[PDB]
Order: C-alpha cells, then structure tokens, then sequence
DNA sequence: TGGAGACTAGGGAGTAATCCCCTTGGCGGTTAAAACGCGGGGGACAGCGCGTACGTGCGTTTAAGCGGTGCTAGAGCTGTCTACGACCAATTGAGCGG
DNA sequence: CCGCTCAATTGGTCGTAGACAGCTCTAGCACCGCTTAAACGCACGTACGCGCTGTCCCCCGCGTTTTAACCGCCAAGGGGATTACTCCCTAGTCTCCAG
C-alpha cells in the first residue's frame, strides 16, 4: 500500500499545477498505476546504466541519461 | 514637523524601492542613497535634494540599499541576486560583490563593528558574510516562505512571509501572529532598538514590541487599523522611532504609548520603506508612486 | 498634507 | 475561486507536490522489487522525483486538453487512457 | 500495398524540393520510401484521431480532434 | 500543387485507417499537416545529403530521417 | 589551466557542430567563452549547494543552475 | 572533413578530454573559494552541458558564417552570436 | 511617444481574438501596454537584424537576416 | 494585418538605427509580428481561462512578457 | 461633424548589393614522438548518507452536504457518402540524348 | 532517372442531389466531487552512532592523442563594373483624431 503513499491531495495538487479544475474520485488508483509504470520504465534504464558503469549505486546523473533514452531529458 | 512634497521624479518615474541615509556623516548636510527600479543607484545630497552620483552597476532592479555604520561601505541589494559593496558630481567604486543569494535580495542588514553583513532574499534563506573575507560565513535557511526582513542586534532576527519570526544566535534560538501574502508591500524590515533591548515587528493590523528578556510574547502591540505597517525605523533615556504603514507614517516614542505624530494622505501608492538620518533632522518620506516627499522637524531632543 | 505636531487616542495602545 | 487562487500560486511556483520520503520509499520498494541490494543517492531520488513531477504535469495537461476537446470540465480515466494511447505509451 | 497514388506524390515531393532548392534529384526508391513513411504516419494519425472522436460520443472526425491529437503529440 | 493529394485519396486512406465518418475541413488540414510533416523531413534529408556530399537522396537517408523523427 | 581544453578538442567539438573550416585564433578565443560559461554555471551551482547546507556539489544543483540559465540537458 | 562531421554527429561520446576539463573545473572552483568536493557525477554534468553549449554556439555561428558567404568561422561571428543570443 | 497608430492595432487584435474565441473585449490600458511591448520587441529585433546585416558588411537589411535573428534567438 | 503600414515600420527601423532598408522586410516583419501576437495572446488566453473572465488585463500582458522574456 | 497629418502612386537617381579576379595568407593534412591522458591499485583520514528517537504540526483523512456537472433523451439543422455523368490527369508503350 | 513528348483507354477524380446519421443545442436529473471539523499520523526536521561508499595520488604501463614544422591550395578579401531599389517631393486621399 506504500504505492498509495502518494496521497490523494498530492495527486490533486499535481494535476492542478497542470491546469485542471475537477478530478474524478476514481482516477486516483489509475494515476498511481501509471506513475508506477513510468517509474519502472525509467528506473530500469537507470539501473542498466549503473551496471554498465560497473557501479554499485545510482547517482543523479544516471537518471538524466535514462530520461534521455526516454525522450524527456530534464 | 513640516512636510514638503517633492514634485520631481527621482529616477524618471520609476517605482520607489529603498532608501539609505549616510550614518557616517556627523554634520548637517545629509547624503541620500537612492536605488530603485531604474537598475541604477543614484546618490543625492539633501540639506533641498541635489543629485550627486549615479551608479548603474546593478544589472536588474535594486530592492534594498544600506550602508555600514561608519558610512564608508555601501551595500546595494538588487534583483540580480548580488550585493555590491560600494567604497569611496561624486565618484562611486564597487569594492566587493557579496553574492550568495539564490533569489532577489529583499532586505539588507549591517553590523555595528562593520565586519559582518546580514542579507535577506526571496530564496527563503539568510546569508551572513564576513566583510573582511568577503565570503559567506553562516547560513540560516529555516524560512519556509519568502524572507523579507532581517536585522542584527548576540542574536540575529529573521522574519519571513510564512507568518513566523525567527531569532538566531550568532542556530535558530526562538520562533514566534502575522498575515498572508495579501500585503502589497515588498518590505517587512523588522527594527531593533539602538541599544538592542527591544525588537519591533511590523505586518502583524498591529505592530508588536518584544523585549530582550522574552521575545516569544509581546507585552504591547501598536494597532494599524486600515493600512498595514511595512517598515520600521528608529532615530539614531528616551528613543524615538518611526513605523510606516501602507500609506501612513507614524512616529512613536519610548515613553508615550500613543503615537507622537501621525502623517498620512501624502502619496497615492503603497509606502516602500522608512529610514532616518544620522542626525535625525532629515527624513524624506514617500511611497511607491514614483515620487518623493520630505518631512522635517526640529526640537531635537538631544 | 496632514501633519500632527509633537504632542491620536484613536491610535492608542491595546495591551 | 479557490482553484484560480491556487493556480496563480502554483504555476509560478516550482516546489515539490509529492512529498520527499514517500516518493523515496516508493523508489526503495521498486528497487528491491526488481533486484535487491541497490543504494539510491538522495540527490538521484530528488532528480527522479523531479522527472516524475514533470512527466505527470505534462500528462495531466494533455488529458485536460482531451477533456476540453470532449466538452466537459471533470476529468475521467477514459481521458487518461486516450492520452496514454495518443502519446504512444500504452 | 500502397494507398496514396504514385505520381501525385512524385510531383508533390519534386515541387517541395524545387521550392526548397532548384534542380533536385529523387530516385524512385526514395519516393516509395517517402510514400510508405507518410502513409504509416498519416494512417496512425487518423487512427488516433478516430479514438479521440469516439471518446467524445462522436463518430465523425472534425478539425478540433486532429489539432488535439497533434498538440498532444507535441509537434 | 498541394491539391495533388486529392479528396478520394485521403478518403480511401481514412477507410484504411478505420474511421467510418469524415468531414470536409479535414481534406485540407490534412494537406497542411502533410506538408508540415514533409518540409522538415526533406530539410533533414537535404542536410544529410549535403553532409555526405550527395546530390542524389538515398533511401538510407530516408530511414535515418525517419529514425530521427521517430516513425 | 584553461589550456586543458585542447586545440583538437575545439576542433572536433565544432566539427560535430558542423563547421567545414575553422579559423586560427578562434581556438584561443573560445576558451574565453568557455571561461565565461563555466564562471556562471559553476558559480550558481556552488551557491545552490551552499543553500542546501552541504559542502559537496551534486549533479542536481548543477542542472538546477542550467535551468536558471535555460540550457537544461 | 564531411566524413568526420558524420563520424562525430552520429556519435554521442565526450569531445573534451576527461582529465583536463576536470582540472579546469577544479581550478575554477579554487579561485572562488577552497575546500570543495566535486562528485564526479557533477563534473560529468558540467562536461555534458559545456559541450552542449559549445555545439549549440558553433551551430549558430555556422549559421552566421554561411550568412556572410564565408565557409570559415571567425571570432567576429563568435561574439556576434554570443550577443544576439543575449549573453552579452 | 509611440510610432504605431492605434485603431489598426485594436482592429487587428480584435480580429485575431475573434478567430480564437468570440466576445473578448479589451480596455485601453491593456491594448496600450501590449502595443508598447510589441513595439519594443520589434525595435529590439530590428536593431539585432541591423547588427547582423552590418556583419555581412552590407548596410542594407534583407529578410533572411530576420529569420536568422529569430532562429539564433531560438524563436523558431 | 496590412494595417501595419509601411512607414510605421520604417521609423521603427529608423529608431533601430538603420540607414538603408529593403522591400521584403515589410511583410516579413508583418509575419513575425503575426507570430508574436499569436504566442503572446496564446499565453494571455491561457491565463484568461485560468482567470475565468472574458476581458484581458495588464497583468495578462505582463505575464506574457514574463513568459516570453 | 470636420480637416490636417499621413499612406498610397509615382517619377528620379544615386547609392548599394552582386558578381568576377587576382592575391596573398593561413588553415588543413601529416609525420615523429611524447606526454599527458586512461586505467588501476592501494590507506584510512576524513564525509556523506541510513537508520533511529522524539517532537510538533502541518499536512492527510472522514464526513456530511450540496450544487456544478456528466450525461442521457429529445429534437433541429446540416454536410456528406451514397450514384453518376462529366472531365481528366495519365501508365503503359515507345522512344532520342545523356 | 531524368526530360520530354505522341497516343490509348482507363482507372481515378469533380461536381452535382439529397436523406438522414449525426453534430450541436436544450434540459433535467442525480450524483458525486468540493468543504470545514475534527482526528490522527506520519512528514519532517534534528541529532547521532555506525558504516561504507566517493576517494587518493603514485606509479607505471602504455599508448593514443596531441604538438608542430612542412607544404600545397582554398578561400577572405579588396576592387570595380553592373543592375536594381528607396529616397524626395507631388499630389490624392483617407480617416483618424479632434472639437
């Protein structure tokens, strides 16, 4: 349930910063799921870049290259 | 008390942001420091205002202008997140650049000995730097919102927009009341007593006074019905201080609980700052409408 | 301009 | 009016929306889930959280565009499905 | 298997080439490659805008749908 | 010119796309969006051809441009 | 010193940038713009680190400095 | 030369050498104030962003040069591209 | 003083606003401020393109200089 | 859009410091002007929908300048 | 309701862009090496994070509640995919010339 | 592949008629996301013992890339002839600003 640790008002504020007005009460599990999916999709690339560098920990730069592969460098 | 309204625009109709009177001068002729939205710092002589020097070192608008107690080092705070240390119709040369702020600097405080500088910025952090080394020496980032007030006494007082007052030992010592960001002013400079026994906190409407013994609970609070107080300034036993509201200027004394004098309905915009001179006989008062006015008084209670 | 000399009750102190 | 107030507050602001250690613990769960004994540098956790923040804000803006094109103000997970599919994600 | 007809796209690519630079060379293989690429892209765009329409309780597709799909694609 | 990709061609392309019903303004904003998709890909193809000193445009340049685009 | 940025380094970097022929003193000149860009990005990065009350600079403060510059990558 | 632009434009690897860029970053931090730890991740980020800045500036100065009917690129183009971007 | 006459500017902003959505009136202050900012942007870009033209050692502006300035600025 | 007249542009240029002016620049900057109003008003209407009103304000154009720079 | 600054049309030419022609420099291989760059092994002193105890309070959580909204049924107009007769560009069949 | 013709027929397309399937608008209904009140609870900071993960600089191993002097040759450039294009009124007009 720690995936649900991303609170309902937290998701609400996140969506609002994107410019939303009214949020359906049943979208929360869906956005939790999509967030988990995206997080897996980027943590995998981070992990492979750490392993290729023969690294036993992951630093901030690795996730940048992971997003670079994803296509949302930031 | 005589009030004279200056009809001339100090910086080509730019908004009023900060003032600073030369404390080092011990004579009748006073020097005024004027840095505003014009991205330039103009030095004027007041005795009648005559422009003396203009410095355009600041890349962006300057929000806070202040000088050291000796009156020789002038620190200008601008929106470029840099504080320029100025040294000696007049010639001004920048001596040091007291960088270290992540956002625009709002309030600047000095030290009595002149060896330390206290800065406040919109980065929700307090920057303390040593004048001798010119580098930051202590940081207090306990502010959860914009920091718009800081002063140096043994203790350092920091006030932020989060409606919390922070006092730090030269780590945070005490936390103390205020309102939200609805205030239209950009300065909430708290003022300490010349002896340091008392601390004045505006934007509370009322202004609270705390003592050195206990700063957690203010014994007395001076109300500001209507307009809210923005800046507090004390003339450099009995002491006389001044608190500037949004569009009103009141002067209080150490003995009289009620205000000694009240001035209002002078400018059509929100007031910017309050500041007296070294001799206390010259105090020009204005708001952020782009103009200036002068308030003069004798009877100096030497 | 409105100016009051160095002598307001409406602006009293409330402890 | 509350929504307009907080939009004015937030669209200028850039601080966090999901709290620090909840996201950090979620990162821990997924890390040990796929392969255990990995250490996450807190700077990397902050980085990944910022990336997640941006991705979710962009996706929510796109589903808002979808909702506006659909002539309704309230969002619906159908809109989320459309946004994900039109973007080519899922 | 191709749906857009050949010589109209041949002349189209030749004319955009000339509007870019005069006297340009285009083999037949390159034109078929452009043909399959544009066909795939436009078929995908129509498919996705059809999803966009069927979301809106609507069978037809009108221009708001297509600009929405493009704007979501971010191009 | 642009009108060469005609109405029935777009019609049958839509039929192959699976959409049952079609409007009118689509017939020209599709031309606009197709010219948009074409000008950048031709631009980049011309870059790689001049970059490799090729007046003639090979299919390898086309697939490289498509990979850069993502299609 | 700044001479660490080698002449072939500028050569190949500009070549990836797409230049057919490079002038002769642009090598000595571009180390100046390298100096300027460094003395800005690193300058703001160390302030971001200090604001975080840590004495070790990390990539996140660096990319934040780039964000402030507006060249995030 | 065009083959050489191809072989690097295809590639992604660093163009500035590792050790002397690292030393340049170290000395630049030195003259600000001493006693700084530079995590090699941050030096990698600096190298990435610095190479990106230079490739972008060189693309723009190439545009400026080809504007001037000159294939070569001179300092004049360098300062003009720096100014036009708003840097100076 | 300003170097662009008004009601052409108000009529053009009216028509574009119309093509986005119907019934969006403006007050004189907003249209005047936007006209000021627009003139400032145009004059800045014009000085920029003037410097770019003199870069090519020809005093006369040409329209290629315009999009060169825009693209170096990263406008498009 | 033709309402942006030739010598209005011309003394804009004279303020810009130019000496000799071409012909195509007129409608060229007409087009760039068009794009400028499109993205400025894009941001303005984005903040107007956020504001739930029909009349733009000076704050909207101020934010447009802040977002464009 | 009116008329003075100014946009449009146009003659005038005079300056400025544009193209070609040396022309001299100075920039691009390149070869010999070397030398500083890449790697890789240690010591643990000194720095960072992990985890934990406690605070405290600013946040989440529940709810009762009601009203803006999603939508669902019902028209009202409307443009479009039926069929068709017309154009109509035009693929294939062939080239010369390269 | 050009690039262009000289014909055949030949599928492919264009504009027309309109019936109605469906976009768009109206409206009511119920319903279900926004809202303080209050509970709680776990963010969140603060310190702190414990640990291990960047790391270090030395050498050396080597060795690939960088320095640089040489040399042919490509263009940056300066000049001059040539053709095009805004100045400078001249006047109509138009219309925007004014009373």
């Amino acid at each position: 349930d720690n995936i649900q640790g991303i609170t309902k008002p937290a998701i609400r504020r996140l969506a609002r910063r994107g410019g939303v007005k009214r949020i359906s009460g049943l979208i929360y599990e869906e956005t939790r799921g999509v967030l988990k999916v995206f997080l897996e999709n980027v943590i995998r690339d981070a992990v492979t870049y750490t392993e290729h560098a023969k690294r036993k920990t992951v630093t901030a730069m690795d996730v940048v290259y992971a997003l670079k592969r994803q296509g949302r460098t930031l | 008390m005589k009030v004279i309204t200056c009809e001339i625009a100090w910086h080509n109709k730019e908004p009023v942001y900060s003032l600073d009177f030369q404390h080092g001068t011990a004579g009748r002729i006073h020097r005024l420091a004027s840095a505003g939205v014009d991205t330039n710092v103009r030095i004027w002589k007041v005795e009648i205002v005559e422009f003396l020097s203009n410095l355009a070192r600041h890349t962006k608008a300057v929000n806070v202008v202040r000088f050291s107690p000796t009156g020789e080092i002038l620190a200008s705070g601008g929106d470029d997140a840099v504080i320029l240390l100025w040294k000696v119709k007049e010639n001004w040369t920048v001596v040091k650049t007291l960088r270290g702020h992540l956002e625009d600097v709002y309030d600047i405080c000095w030290a009595t000995d002149g060896n330390l500088m206290a800065s406040a910025s919109v980065d929700n952090t307090a920057i303390i730097w040593d004048v001798s080394k010119g580098q930051k020496i202590s940081i207090f980032n306990e502010h959860k919102s914009y920091v718009q007030g800081v002063t140096w006494d043994q203790y350092v007082a920091t006030l932020s927009c989060d409606r919390v007052l922070r006092v730090y030992s030269i780590r945070v010592a005490f936390n103390v009341m205020f309102h939200d960001d609805s205030m239209k002013s950009f300065f909430r400079r708290l003022s300490f007593t010349p002896d340091g026994s008392l601390l004045l906190t505006p934007a509370g409407n009322t202004t609270y006074v705390f003592s050195r013994k206990n700063l957690k609970r203010p014994i007395a609070h001076l109300p500001c019905p209507g307009k809210a107080t923005l800046a507090v300034r004390c003339c450099p036993y009995r002491l006389v201080f001044a608190v500037a509201s949004e569009d009103s200027v009141l002067l209080y004394d150490t003995q009289q609980s009620f205000p000694f004098g009240y001035v209002s309905n002078i400018h059509y915009h929100t007031l910017s700052d309050i500041s007296w001179s070294s001799d206390g006989a010259f105090l020009a008062i204005s708001s952020t409408d782009g103009y200036c006015s002068f308030v003069t008084f004798e009877k100096d209670e030497l | 301009p409105v100016k009051i000399g160095c002598v307001l009750q409406q602006f009293a102190a409330c402890f | 009016t509350v929504a307009l107030r907080e939009i004015r507050r937030y669209q200028k602001s850039t601080e966090l929306l999901i709290r620090k250690l909840p996201f950090q613990r979620l990162v821990r769960e997924i890390a040990q889930d796929f392969k255990t004994d990995l250490r996450f540098q807190s700077s990397a956790v902050m980085a990944l959280q910022e990336a997640c923040e941006a991705y979710l804000v962009g996706l929510f803006e796109d589903t808002n565009l979808c909702a506006i094109h659909a002539k309704r103000v309230t969002i619906m997970p159908k809109d989320i499905q459309l946004a994900r599919r039109i973007r080519g994600e899922r």
